[PDB]
């Protein structure tokens, strides 16, 4: 109920369930709550760009980007009011609460509060209104850095849907390795840009000893330079096109190159993750062709030989895939009961031996039985031998056999329901016959020494009829 | 012990200082000035006073004893080990200034012997278990990447420096008078040219411009093509051994849904496996899917592990009166511990009795499902056993159980209790005589309990 | 079959000759000129030939038959798929240059899709087992890489050519006049701008003047991080899937060597395991190399291997002259086969015989153990069986057997045989008259018998 | 003695009474042999770097080069008048050949002896021996590339190698890629100044636009500025100090650029491979005691607990190498026979069950006997269950324990050479006793079915004795 709907990445339908508490509240997982943040994370590609586009770039504050300022931080600013109507799910407990008075201490007593209410104040408009129209100062600019505390919804985003099993994982850890590096060179460009800005002299810097008078001309035309200096030093191609020329720039410059070692040798440790891990079931598959195919071209054997031995390989390696499909080991015995009763019980009661039997014992008779699953043309009870358990078909036929060195077809085939194995375990003799599979089946297994008590452990004996049945069916 | 480690780490700090101030006054220095030839007694006295200070020592090993006194055994290891080197690397330049003119540089370099003492901390600090081991990789190549950067400038500005002719070299060509600037302003070019090459962003000024400066560089050219291969396959086993967690979790829960759809079962029967399976990779460390790290070890430690966890509370229960030590133990340790998560049964009506629960944390409430009518009448909390009277009378269970919390229960099946009575029968008389001395109450339970005696 | 493979192999070459010319007359030509405009009519007619001959054949579906032959769905799959694409780019460059000049340059650009014909050779050879799989993904990345090259080139001079002002462009700032020279020689500087950026060795030359140029290389050289890191992965994946033979033969000469030193086995029994171990690690071309997986067949289908090896061979031996095969049917499904380096004991002296033996290939020495001396009276060529007399008489071996050869033998165990034997005691009458009346060499009866004739 | 003396590299010593045919021959895998192949391999070093010198730095030909490519050509013609002395190991037989006549045939049919004596063949000085005094023609020079054909002795040389397993694999595989690089750097750097050198415009070539007269100068000026260049082409790093002008020379660097990738792709695929396949299993035993660690430090459980279920672990991993340690399963049965006689036969003997049992069924017995390894305190037969096996006490100590309610030690000192689970496999019983071991210890498995059928089919079977030692033993 709970646990069942918190999977999916992008919530689920609600309709009239128990946890509607007032007709006030909103739910935490629902629809309608998670095409919402899907919307402020867009929004939050906006803003961070912004922000160091307008630290170094000067006099660009003034236009339309002041305006969207305001705008996109009016939602921002819905938000705060409305996470006093959301519920949380406790961790001691796993019940939701959905009491406003106790949503409302939690949210106060948190560093989150006091920093979404610092990152959403205009602090250029204001100072306006009170001060002079314009701001300056070679440091006041830097309270634009607040801005760069919302990255923590991008990043709480992209672990929500590695988690799912609906999506990709070669797509979805790739088109995380754009982000970062883009922003990287953004972060790099501006604050360059913005080193060279502030100088005494205009003619000893990097780009004012190419063009002449970089300021009053166009911004763009100073945000290409910028862009191509640092794309061309990340990927460390290098030509004599802009270097530095201060000593201010050369410690930046070299902090800058220490730092990208540990990206580049880090992209490779990924994309060489990928590739490795995406390419082993036809490695081994591959190879199991590859060694068969070497014996049945030297020794010149038919076209038939070959063509059997490579059509009974693949059966194989679907009995491992069906093998391999089983969860239900650790569960409670409660649920492991259940699905076993509602799994098994019907072909149990239809048994020529369990006939009449009383309903007591059925009940943990059905529960810690273990499914089996055996390829075609296999033996599993051999002759003169000694008796350890008998098996109970399910889902497929089966073929029994008597012979000491050879082989003899005696009765007919066996189809669901049948039995094995059950004359030589009641008598305590070697097992008098053999028999071997026909087809992709499913048996039961049951054990001998278990079987031995859990007859005589209950008080409703009849008058052996377990040798009247058994004698019955012997007759024929 | 402890006093020796403060000490032992002091020392650790004075060898990073030595092994920068020595390249550096090799390189770009001639004769000793006064803000630097201060320090240098000082630290020559600290590590004079290590000297003295090495044969009250004791060691320990495998074979050897952990504390050994005899001083005179220490002193035939300790002076074969590095008597001889570690007095040369304490004397006073200005000292040893009197022998020549020109070998102050190279008595500078024999400073870097101090430098052993960092190749023991990084080997000994290896074989710990405190420490994470993906912080103690990454210093080091960072203290490796740093000094070679640092010795490579320092003997390209020499090699620069010590040739006559000042025009054309390296850095003349480029600076019209580079021998009247300030000692900080030649030291950022150099650097400048290292970083500049090692990371093979190679951008066109200062180059090399005769022959000697060519074969230097021809040289170092190919360490770094080591230095950096060398790198990359630690970062690539770092994260490939680093994300198996979610893949784990992700290949359940495509089997577990597979599985499910592949039986067609009933759409309400799959959300009690998928709530018990996230239930565990939830609780991955309190012992659920734990049991099996826990279930290879042999019987007497899982026996006894069971001593401080419940024993003491299986004493204080309604049953169990005054039985000594044997048959508590024995039921004690023979118990299976399980999880469930809130609002889930765990007894449903007329279904068999098979086993009880003891219930050790979490609260539950006793439900009687009525035709129609579901009562809260009993409530339970820690203690307390349900499933009792059910399966000492075998018959059906009278009440439901529903959790309103994540619980943790104890189990045990009534063949293994049989067993147990069978084996010992006279400590087992005393059970029965506790339910007929505790059904002694005025409420509904009584026309029952008539129907008790009368099958007991 | 074989006729229709000769055709479309035909038509793979003329899709790599269009992908070499068209980009090159987008980018380095305006008006048509003879030499690279007759070849165009003849490609564009034989890709008429094809598109008008594709309802001779059918489509074949797997699912749906063994093969499928149709007219009414022929022409809905191939109308609703590529027609439209496939016959727009057929028309003559020359025809439709009427309408404008400039549409001769764009049109052309068109001509690339027929590349997907390239992109089903990829495929369809990817699933076959005749061709390795490394020379299928080598090719690939090496066309790949040769048409990105290619293409940024031509896109390049393309934006530098169609510029006014010739100067302040990426190569009239490094020769004066560029366009005075052969065609031919500047389609080999945009080569080298184009391989000198894209494996990051930038030279400083030839590099970007105004913005245009600026913008296109900031999105050319993004494509290459990728790209880049694309083929170390590939690489890695086939250096660890090529050294796994050596390692393990290490490895498995490393634990017998363990082994041996730890139990301390003699000098003279050592070399019988390091000769066994290297001649089967050195005959896995052939032989008993899939037998150690070839053993999880069916016994159906095993039993079938023995009918093609053995049982011609053996209808003519010494024993078994005449049967009613049905033994044979068993005895020879009951065999097992063995490899023997040269010169090496099989059969000691009076040892307690457990089996006989049947040779296949090489040779072998009968030699009496003598009183100090050591005879080679007897020789034994394939063929032969060794043993027999001394396994159905209770009675120790007679000589010793020692190989000169790199041999092969067949191995029953005397249970089975006798087991088979008390199956069917009315034919072991043939056996025993077989094994009586063929002594046929001088003293042999006689010292056969020296005891058998009184214990007959 | 066929395979077993050419596995070390460098041979082995040659006593006396070997395949030796002393009369006029020397066997391939002795010592003395293995001595003048290093030699030649040595050579090979100087004769791969003259060659190539002598092509491009022209006037280099004559001086003391000259008279050492003679002092060296001699031995190459030496090693030809020694190879028919040599004897050699067939295929389809294992035999080594010791014969002239066919020796001498095998080696006049293959391409080997051809190319030797025209490598081996001094063509310049005889050329000029008489004809005139030094050589030249722009194409007499390209015949000094005959002698790379003497690099098949290293390729051979580092196959040696790789096979022993007293040398390394992380220090054979590294010396193996210096000597590729320097050989493809100083071909790249020779080629591009013998094209350099031979133009018409000497002011329009690489050299020739940064030093006025390279001609005219010393050699070794002229071949460091070739040497900087290739190793900074190499490596990726580039300045703008030299590069192509022409177009005979644009067209050899973009063909050197292009055939690099695959090598610096190709230094990562093997440096990451050592570092990766040299770290698993301190990987999985700290996975293993970290596992530990978290959960008992949780749990506030005290150190003692700890001590002990920290040191319990470390013996599983113990048993397991040595479980890993068994090879032997495939080989022919006369070899595990002796194994077995020289290992085993002891023990069988001195049994109370196997006491004057015939020694014809013994040899038989004491055969395909598998052994086991069990960690100490563990159970190997439970009480109460069918019986399949008996087991024999080759070493360590077990306990027999058979009291549920406060179990003790009574009836239990059993040490090497005594049995458990005799009773109730003889007895046809259910086992009547529990057997837990002591310490880490070897045991044998027999079966049941195997040893009813192995007296049975025996006549001469002692008839009660069996049962007579039996019941001494049981008396007490
Ligand atoms: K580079
Ligand atoms: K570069
Ligand atoms: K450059």
């Amino acid at each position: 109920s709970v646990s069942s709907s918190l999977l999916p990445a992008f919530g689920t339908f609600i309709e009239d369930d128990n946890p509607s508490s007032k007709p006030f509240i909103v739910l935490h997982f629902d629809r309608r709550y998670r095409l919402w943040e899907l919307f402020l994370v867009i929004l939050v590609g906006y803003s961070a760009w912004a922000s160091l586009f307008e630290l170094a770039f000067e006099k660009a504050a003034e236009g339309a980007l002041l305006t969207i300022d305001l705008v996109v931080d009016f939602f921002f600013a819905v938000d705060i009011i409305l996470t006093f109507f959301v519920s949380y799910l406790d961790n001691t407990t796993y019940l939701n609460v959905t009491d406003h008075k106790l949503i409302a201490k939690r949210y106060l007593k948190s560093v989150a509060f006091v920093m979404d209410v610092a990152s959403t104040l205009p602090i250029q408009f204001i100072y306006k209104t009170i001060t002079g129209d314009v701001g300056r100062g070679q440091a006041f600019g830097f309270l634009n850095l607040l801005r760069l505390w919302r990255l923590r919804r991008v990043a709480e985003l992209f672990k929500r849907l590695e988690k799912d099993a609906h999506f990709n994982y070669f797509v979805i850890r790739v088109i995380k390795l754009l982000c970062v590096t883009i922003f990287w060179i953004h972060l790099a460009g501006c604050i360059l840009y913005w080193i060279a800005y502030h100088y005494p002299r205009p003619t000893d810097t990097w780009i004012g000893s190419q063009v002449e008078d970089f300021k009053e001309r166009s911004v763009w035309l100073g945000y290409t330079y910028s862009m191509y200096w640092s794309i061309v030093t990340l990927t460390t191609v290098g030509y004599g096109d802009l270097h530095a020329v201060n000593s201010r720039e050369k410690t930046f410059n070299m902090f800058y190159m220490l730092f990208n070692i540990g990206l580049t040798s880090y992209i490779i440790g990924i994309m060489t993750n990928l590739v490795v891990h995406g390419a082993l079931r036809t490695f081994a598959m591959r190879s199991a062709i590859n060694d068969i195919l070497r014996y049945t071209s030297k020794n010149r054997l038919p076209d038939t030989m070959r063509e059997q031995m490579l059509a009974h390989m693949q059966l194989k390696f679907k009995t491992a895939e069906l093998r391999q499909e089983e969860v239900l080991q650790d569960l409670p015995k409660a649920i492991r009961s259940s699905i076993n009763q509602h799994l098994f019980r019907s072909i149990i009661e239809e048994a020529y031996l369990f006939k009449g039997f009383p309903e007591g014992l059925l009940v943990q008779l059905v529960s810690q039985i273990q499914a089996e699953y055996f390829p075609p043309k296999m033996e599993i009870i051999l002759q003169n031998e000694i008796p350890t358990d008998f098996y109970v078909i399910v889902s497929g036929g089966v073929d029994i056999i008597a012979s000491k060195g050879v082989s003899e077809q005696v009765l007919a085939k066996l189809g669901p329901g049948s039995m094995a194995g059950e004359i030589g375990v009641v008598f305590n003799i070697p097992q008098p016959f053999t028999v071997r599979t026909r087809r992709l089946s499913q048996v039961i297994r049951i054990g001998h020494h278990k079987f031995k008590e859990m007859v005589q452990s209950d008080n409703d004996v009849d008058a052996k009829m377990i040798i009247a049945n058994f004698m019955t069916y012997l007759k024929g | 012990d402890h006093k020796y480690r403060i000490w032992e780490a002091f020392l650790v700090v004075l060898v990073v200082y030595t092994a920068w101030v020595s390249p550096f006054e090799f390189g770009f220095l001639r004769k000793p000035r006064p803000p630097l030839s201060i320090t240098d007694n000082i630290v020559n006295a600290f590590f004079a006073i290590d000297i003295i200070m090495t044969f009250f020592v004791g060691y320990l090993d495998k074979s050897t004893y952990l504390i050994v006194d005899d001083r005179k055994q220490i002193a035939f290891k300790y002076l074969r080990s590095w008597f001889l080197l570690d007095l040369v690397s304490t004397i006073p330049s200005e000292a040893a200034m009197r022998i020549s003119s020109q070998s102050y540089g190279l008595f500078n370099m024999l400073r870097l012997w101090r430098l052993r003492r960092v190749g023991a901390l990084f080997a000994r600090l290896e074989k710990d278990r405190n420490f994470n081991y993906f912080w103690v990789r990454c210093a080091k190549l960072v203290c490796v990447t740093l000094f070679a950067v640092h010795c490579a400038a320092c003997f390209y500005y020499l090699i620069a420096a010590r040739n006559s002719n000042p025009a054309k070299t390296w850095i003349g060509a480029n600076v019209a008078n580079f021998l009247e600037e300030s000692l900080w302003m030649r030291y950022v070019t150099s650097m400048y040219w290292s970083i500049t090459t090692l990371t093979t962003v190679g951008y066109g000024d200062l180059h090399p411009v005769n022959t000697k400066e060519m074969i230097f560089d021809i040289f170092y050219m190919l360490f770094n093509l080591g230095l950096t291969a060398y790198l990359i396959g630690n970062m690539t086993n770092l994260v490939v051994h680093g994300t198996s967690r979610t893949r784990n979790f992700r290949d359940t829960i495509q089997a577990a849904s597979n599985f499910a759809h592949r039986n067609h079962l009933p759409p309400r029967l799959q959300d009690q496996m998928l709530a018990h399976l996230c239930l565990k990779y939830r609780t991955d460390s309190e012992g659920l899917q734990q049991q099996e790290t826990l279930d290879a070890l042999p019987k007497a430690i899982r026996s006894s592990i069971s001593h401080f966890l419940f024993y003491s509370l299986m004493d204080k229960v309604y049953l169990f009166r005054g039985v000594s030590n044997d048959l508590l133990f024995q039921l004690v340790s023979e118990m299976k511990a399980e999880y469930f998560p809130p609002k889930e049964d765990v007894i449903l009506q007329n279904e068999a009795p098979t086993d009880f629960y003891i219930l050790v944390n979490g609260t539950a409430d006793l439900v009687d499902v009525d035709t129609g009518t579901e009562s809260i009448v009993r409530e339970v909390k820690a203690g307390d056993i349900i499933g009792e009277i059910g399966v000492l009378c075998y018959r059906p269970q009278l009440f439901t159980v529903r959790t309103k919390r994540l619980c943790q229960l104890l189990r045990m099946n009534r063949t293994t209790f049989l067993n147990i009575i069978q084996a010992n029968v006279g400590d087992g008389t005393i059970i029965m005589n506790n339910l007929l001395q505790h059904l002694k109450e005025m409420n509904d339970p009584v026309m029952t309990n008539v129907l008790l005696e009368i099958e007991n």
